[PDB]
RNA sequence: CUUGAGUCUCGUAGAGGGGGGUAGAAUUCCAGGUGUAGCGGUGAAAUGCGUAGAGAUCUGGAGGAAUACCGGUGGCGAAGGCGGCCCCCUGGACGAAGACUGACGCUCAGGUGCGAAAGCGUGGGGAGCAAACAGGAUUAGAUACCCUGGUAGUCCACGCCGUAAACGAUGUCGACUUGGAGGUUGUGCCGGCGUGGCUUCCGGAGCUAACGCGUUAAGUCGACCGCCUGGGGAGUAC
């Protein structure tokens, strides 16, 4: 995430461009994910739980479109 | 005989040996009835990262069909040759007589 | 697996035609050729349990084909296991 | 979406083709997911092999902080 | 006592503390300041405000070298990442570029999860 | 006899396995430079490290172990399991057009092999992690949780062990019985229409005590095997 400040560029927006580049690279999450050891059993329990919950919200959204609240 | 694609990169200070080493390797393959299907000299290029503090290297690409035993002497020759800083021998399905996207 | 060359040398040598790739003799000779070839592989790769499981299937398949051939016609059975050098 | 390797009928993604490969890595040098670029699963694997194979020859970088 | 005019700021933002080291382009340190040594202990030490004070003291520590432009190399996940870069600008340096140099293994086994 | 089973021909995908080599990032250690008073850690602290110059930052080296991104209810394997890249050796699966053998099948007590991790033996290696252990806290107490360290071990070679919530808590093989939405990998024809293999979710009849399963059945059937007979004692004693 290398941001080179451009000419006639106000500082803050370059600081905004930097915050964007680090989040798109996901480096902060990558550091937080690597600070404690994650067992292979648990990484898989999470991955699965992520997928089944990502799946459930889609069908819940498809279904809620065929509904009225009032 | 199997097909191999060899990409070896050479120290920039010994680019003058690059024409020389090619015929020696060519003679070794052609000595053993191996064909040479392609042979491209990419010349000096900029490396993406430093390799042994080097910032440039002389890339040479050749596609051959040889008996697999012959490739071993090429791999051993690349290993002990300090001119060669990196190499890669890869099996290919068929002859590759075309032109690299680098030329 | 065996080369097509060797496969064709077996088909012709053991079948009554070059298209007779399915006769019991050709199959037993084909499995025997690959079983013998793999002996050198497992003399160096004793910890290759996954590939040895496929080998033991050739051993089992060849045994089931010989047992079939024995009870259908003994003349072809005894003539075959001597060419292949099999104990039985 | 719209996988550009089925569209161009590629047979191998050819690590030497640095012009193509640079389209499928981020600014910091990481392979872009097939979910983002819409590459087919079959070609995304060959793309990752070619990118790792080019990274080794120093045709491509591993990271941006080399 | 030497004049450089072109330095590099290294923000070391951990979860517990922030360290600011201003080095020249060659990597030789000119001065440094930390959030912990800026009058902040414990809960205070790991705040974005404690990093801002740490940045100002490091700018006040290298004032005799006359640095004019300053590269900023940020490392770590700490709360003092963003607020330390602002304070360097507030002091009066010119931020030429900002980079994240947080080390990522592509490595060793991390310590075990805390059961708090 | 050819429809079950198998063989041959062409190709495809794959972390299937075994052996060797190598790359980049990072950690740690060592030596040196700049520099100076803290660092580290926590809920907060302290232990600990630091003026004998730490931590931070840069340079060179040593070493081991794991391969970010790609990466996906994605793939491969009988299961256990398998993830950088390259080569060598090797197993299996699938698909298309035929030819060939001629039911040559299925299941399998005993037997045989394979079988996570921990553990054991012998010889190596040892970065990071970390049972035991030591200290600091917390606490009424705190043989813990938290912190700072840290040895076996984790790694390699060979041998043993033979067990796991080794789980889909669902034996193997075969046939039959409305659908929908995907993923993955072939293939034929003209993005469109078919046809195969594997796989994920929803649901119909049916089944089920219910939960639920539902063409990958826990539905309808056949073949063979394993096992159960109230709880504890006890998967214990001999
Ligand atoms: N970071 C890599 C290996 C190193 O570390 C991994 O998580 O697999
Ligand atoms: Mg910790
Ligand atoms: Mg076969
Ligand atoms: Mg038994
Ligand atoms: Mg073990
Ligand atoms: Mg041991
Ligand atoms: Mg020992
Ligand atoms: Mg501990
Ligand atoms: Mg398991
Ligand atoms: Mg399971
Ligand atoms: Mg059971
Ligand atoms: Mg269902
Ligand atoms: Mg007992």
């Amino acid at each position: 995430p290398v941001i080179k400040v451009r000419e006639n560029e106000p500082f803050d927006v370059a600081l905004r461009r930097f915050k964007r580049s680090c989040e798109k690279a996901g480096v902060l999450a990558e550091v937080r994910r690597r600070e404690f050891y994650e067992k292979p059993t648990t990484e898989r329990k999470r991955a699965k739980a992520s997928a089944v919950k990502r799946h459930a919200k889609k069908l819940a959204r498809e279904n809620a479109r065929r509904t009225r609240l009032y | 005989m199997r097909h191999y694609e060899i990409v070896f990169m050479v120290h920039p200070d010994q680019s003058e040996q690059v024409p020389g080493m090619i015929e020696r390797y060519t003679a070794a393959i052609t000595g053993a009835e191996g064909k040479i299907h392609r042979l491209e000299d990419w010349g000096r290029r900029q490396l993406a990262y430093p390799i042994n503090k080097l910032h440039k290297a002389h890339y040479v690409l050749m596609n051959v069909e040889a008996p697999q035993e012959v490739i071993d002497e090429l791999e051993t020759t690349f290993r002990f040759n300090d001119a060669v800083i990196r190499s890669m021998v890869m099996r290919t399905k068929h002859a590759v007589t075309e032109a690299s996207p680098m030329v | 697996s065996l080369s097509t060359e060797a496969t064709a040398k077996i088909v012709s040598e053991f079948g009554r035609d070059a298209n007779d790739t399915g006769s019991t003799e050709v199959q037993v000779a084909l499995l025997t050729a690959q079983i013998n070839h793999l002996q050198g592989h497992f003399a160096e790769h004793k910890k290759d349990h996954h590939s040895r499981r496929g080998l033991l299937r050739m051993v089992s398949q060849r045994r089931k084909l010989l047992d079939y051939l024995k009870r259908k016609d003994v003349a072809r059975y005894t003539q075959l296991i001597e060419r292949l050098g099999l104990r039985r | 979406k719209f996988c550009r390797f089925t569209a161009e009928g590629v047979q191998e993604i050819d690590y030497k083709d640095i012009a193509t490969l640079k389209n499928y890595i981020t600014e910091s040098g990481k392979i872009v997911p097939s979910r983002i670029t819409g590459t087919r699963a079959k070609y995304q694997r060959q793309l990752a092999r070619a990118i790792k194979r080019a990274r080794y020859l120093s045709l491509l970088p591993y990271t941006d902080r080399h | 006592r030497k004049q450089v005019s072109d330095g590099v700021a290294h923000i070391h933002a951990s979860f517990n503390n922030t360290i600011v080291t201003i080095t020249d382009r060659q990597g030789n340190a000119l001065g440094w300041a930390t959030a912990g040594g800026s009058g902040f202990r414990g809960s205070r030490k790991s705040t974005p405000f404690a990093a801002q004070v740490a940045a100002e003291r490091c700018a006040d520590a290298v004032k005799e070298y006359g640095i004019k432009n300053l590269e900023v190399m940020v490392k770590g996940p700490g709360p003092g990442r963003e607020s330390t870069i602002r304070a360097l600008n507030a002091a009066g340096f010119r931020i030429t570029n900002i980079t994240d140099v947080t080390p990522i293994p592509h490595g060793c086994r991390p310590p075990k999860k805390r059961r708090v």
